[PDB]
């Protein structure tokens, strides 16, 4: 059987945009949480000061996931050849 | 009149409602049915009604 | 075994267009905060000055990632040959 | 090892192809926004002057997504060897 | 360094595909408009007359996403060699 | 330099395919349109002839949309050599 | 330049493949039609000979897209070399 | 010009797979149809067998569905070299 | 023309990812056929006892076209050269 | 007619990342049951406990298939060559 | 017949942003588990303190799927060659 190595560089550009489709699915949950705040808020405002720090625990986990899928991008590009 | 009571559960048209202190405010007619209150002792108390409306506080 | 590099220099011009696919998908994830302040003015419109905060910062972050989207499809063509 | 480098002119073409197929997924956060605009109204008529700014910010903005994959896609063939 | 430049001409239509694949989104966000007007005026039947001129409006928007999508899926062929 | 052009015939028979990916994304649309109707209709009836245009309407358009991506899939086969 | 047609027979297949992915999103409006139905009866049962029709028909609509779209994945194999 | 016939055995195996991905879609409107049926008994129970009919009809037309986006995998591989 | 048959062994395995994409979709089929149950059992407990045999069956259903996702993935391997 | 066997070893690497992607999409039915028990216990915290079991019992199922689907893309590396 | 083995090495950094599109789907799990949270603690605060921790677990499990792809993404660049 014969061996043919081959090394696409350009790829290294091609997932990265696969991974930037990824990028802005989590703003999805964003607002999904804010927008639950309002209406709970709009329901109930005395628990309004005591649903704020779910609401920005979920934020930041969903502005994580997507800034890991981000870091995946900028790591794909500017260090690989 | 104005008894404390730790639970209390209506039926509706949408269907079987349960109300516990701090609940949101909300009016709501009764469907004719059976009514649940429940004091602090765990005990119950089971009420036939007649239509109605319930007209529940925040406070 | 042998070897062969390849540069494919048209892949630049197509991660591009991988990425820009996401850049829409918070718009779903931005009007949810605003339709969602809506419905919660029109629930309780007293506490809407006190819901337009929260909405102004969902979507100061909702929209960013976006950007972040977009961001790589305007720095994956335009520096790299 | 060795160096291929190869152009592949039909790059230029394919991606407007992806691009453009993220320009429709900012309409239905469009429409969300001007569906609980009517909602709301329909829940609060009187309200219906104050909430119509917002719907028309959060609108414009989910479009200049659309615009932006949409700039892409038009930067990417009419400009683009 | 060798330099091959490739002309494919088969990708002037697997790109207007996928531009394709694009346009059927909007559709989803025209229906959420449509939904939203009958559950309003079923609602409201006096706000009939005052929410439909938005309705139309986003309408109008997302089908013109739709019209700009299949735009550039005809306007790559039907020019393009 | 070295200039190889591809005339790629099955790539007429792909894109095909990807349209019809999107041809079924109006339906669930059209379906949401006509679930409103009938919604609208139980919340009050008396309302539901002054509805029903909209409705058929709104159908139409969506379908409008699938149509031309459908279009696409046949006008991207039974022309194309 | 110098001129290479290829006729790649495999992609008489993978665009039929293509073709199936669309052939369920068609379903969800289906059950959604549906579920609509059921839900409007369950409100006003006094509607439910008034309402059956556009039911059947959002059926029929959605399932035909789906046929159009399968239609090009049987249509793709069988007469396609 | 050349002429140049590749018959890739390999894309036997490939659509295979992308149809199964739609193969697993219509469950969402499957279990939609049940779904309402419970919520439609919840809001009337003496309602539920004039309603069973339609939950068994949307569900065996979805399940058809994807009953004939698995046909084609299966028919994909095991008559197509 | 000229006859290049090729047998791709990598082919082979690229689309049971394709097909266990779509092996995690029809999850959602099963949390809306359980989650139904709860609510409905909320707002009717004593109806608790006639919807389970609903809720069961259309999860288990969904969970076979998932069965048949990942059978293809477990069939494109083990079995093929 | 001419045969060339191919063995790439790239494809070991592909299909894992496809297979990875419908990972993630079961997590939103995990969470569909658990917020449907969330509400279900509002309506009727009576009921907390008889529903309790039902949620458990969904989230697994639907963990199983991104169990499966993270099975593929773990079975597809570290025992191909 | 004939034997070329072949080692594509970019194919190490393409699937890595495959699984990475699949990375933020999870965080509209989280979202959509904390929004529960709110709309279920402004119907019965008394209830927050027994929903808390199946919101808890609801935002783990699904935001481990996401990691778990992440992780793909992690071992599918840093150990491969």
């Amino acid at each position: 059987a014969i061996a043919y190595e081959v090394t696409v560089n350009g790829a290294n550009l091609i997932g990265a945009g696969m991974a930037a489709s990824g990028v802005g699915v989590p703003a999805i949950g964003v607002a999904m949480c804010f927008s639950s705040y309002m209406l709970a808020a709009a329901r109930q405002p005395n628990m309004s000061a005591k649903l704020l720090p779910y609401c920005i625990l979920g934020f930041a986990l969903s502005e994580a996931l997507a800034l890991f899928t981000l870091l995946i991008a900028l790591l794909e590009l500017f260090v690989f050849s | 009149k104005q008894e404390p009571v730790a639970a209390i559960t209506i039926r509706t048209n949408e269907g079987e409602m349960g109300v516990l202190a701090g609940h949101e405010y909300t009016v709501q007619q009764l469907a004719p049915g059976i009514l649940e209150v429940e004091y602090e002792g765990g005990k119950k108390d089971q009420y036939v009604i007649s239509g109605g409306f319930a007209h529940v506080n925040d406070t």
